[PDB]
């Protein structure tokens, strides 16, 4: 099972939102640099930070090391993150979303018929497994995706087409930073943070993730921002 | 005439153009530089997207001016 | 015959074609109805985005099929 890679673009990302019937008060906004002076332009307060950046052979290499560290020395994940694996191709634009969602719903408010809203409620129990699996077979998502992923300024390359780009969400949870890639076997412990100093903590993760491949540019990072 | 293009990730991309430059043209000087697709392309000058069909002198963008270009990327 | 192609909001647009209408003649239809100019139209059915110069019975878009239409944003 593959889908079409959605575009890092708030446009895209706040009409997804809307279909899957989540309630404008928050929108995503773009990100335009990582010092305290652009930042400080992002409406607070933020609730979470998707990051698209390059899959390249210098990142799946701090990648392994990452994971085999993690699985000795055994981290710190609270049982309430939402967290799902990813089994689709190209699903990780939609993953991110729900992770983004998942892991602040009592802010969230949802509408009439939110097929959102009926997949958290129906998955809030289910293992990170067992919710890619479901996603696997949720319709409405599956539908909603696919739609949106031909919205934006591009056009939607081929199914067949490599990808080399991934989403990622940076979200607070019980006072920590949490960095969810359905691609890894865990959520990711960044250290301490808070409400209200999400933004620049994550914007601290997306700027190692830069630091480790210095000649990529192919970055981008949109905020889920108050409106 | 110089103008500064920053990126997300901090880099300036010192460019050189003319007033009556289309914001395409300018995209196209990007992609001549660092060979991103003027499509996947977005430029913001002071907080305010760009649009294809108008120039720098449109926007009252001077030498020495700053730019922003965020990547309209696919992730996958 | 009759065919649907909704809109982002869930409006339908309801034109009469024949299937060996091609889907640039489909986006003129709209155009006509809608005002939307082609140029900005994407036409999707299966998932797929339509090629202009193609007829619907290419694409086995049978009587009282769905597609849905997407509108490009503007590059800058």
């Amino acid at each position: 099972q593959r889908w079409l890679p959605l575009e890092a673009n708030p446009e895209v990302t706040n009409q997804f939102l809307k279909q899957l019937g989540l309630h404008p008060n928050w929108q995503f906004v773009d990100v335009y640099g990582m010092d305290p002076e652009l930042l400080s332009m992002v409406p607070r307060p933020v609730c979470a930070v998707l990051l698209l950046f390059p899959i390249t052979e210098k990142y799946e290499v701090f990648r392994t090391e990452e994971e085999e560290k993690i699985k000795s020395q055994g981290q710190d994940v609270t049982s309430s993150v939402y967290f799902m694996k990813q089994t689709i191709s190209n699903a990780c634009g939609t993953i991110g979303l729900i992770h983004a969602i998942a892991n602040n719903k009592d802010k969230m408010h949802f509408e009439s018929g939110s097929t959102l809203k009926k997949f958290l409620e129906e998955s809030v129990s289910m293992s990170p497994e067992e919710r890619a699996r479901y996603l696997e077979n949720y319709d409405a998502i599956r539908v909603t995706h696919e739609t949106s992923a031909h919205e934006g300024q591009t056009e939607a390359p081929s199914i067949d087409e490599k990808v080399d780009l991934h989403f990622i969400a940076l979200v607070h949870v019980d006072g920590h930073l949490y960095e969810l890639d359905g691609r890894k076997p865990f959520p990711i412990n960044h250290g301490e943070t808070s409400d209200e100093t999400l933004l620049e903590d994550a914007i601290e993760v997306c700027k190692k993730f830069m630091e480790r491949d210095p000649d990529e540019l192919r970055f981008n990072a949109i905020a889920l921002s108050a409106a | 005439m110089q103008i500064f293009v920053k990126t997300l990730t901090g880099k300036t991309i010192t460019l050189e153009v003319e007033p009556s430059d289309t914001i395409e043209n300018v995209k196209a000087k990007i992609q001549d530089k660092e060979g991103i697709p003027p499509d996947q392309q977005r430029l913001i000058f002071a907080g305010k997207q760009l649009e294809d069909g108008r120039t720098l002198s449109d926007y009252n963008i001077q030498k020495e001016s700053t730019l922003h270009l965020v990547l309209r990327l696919r992730g996958g």
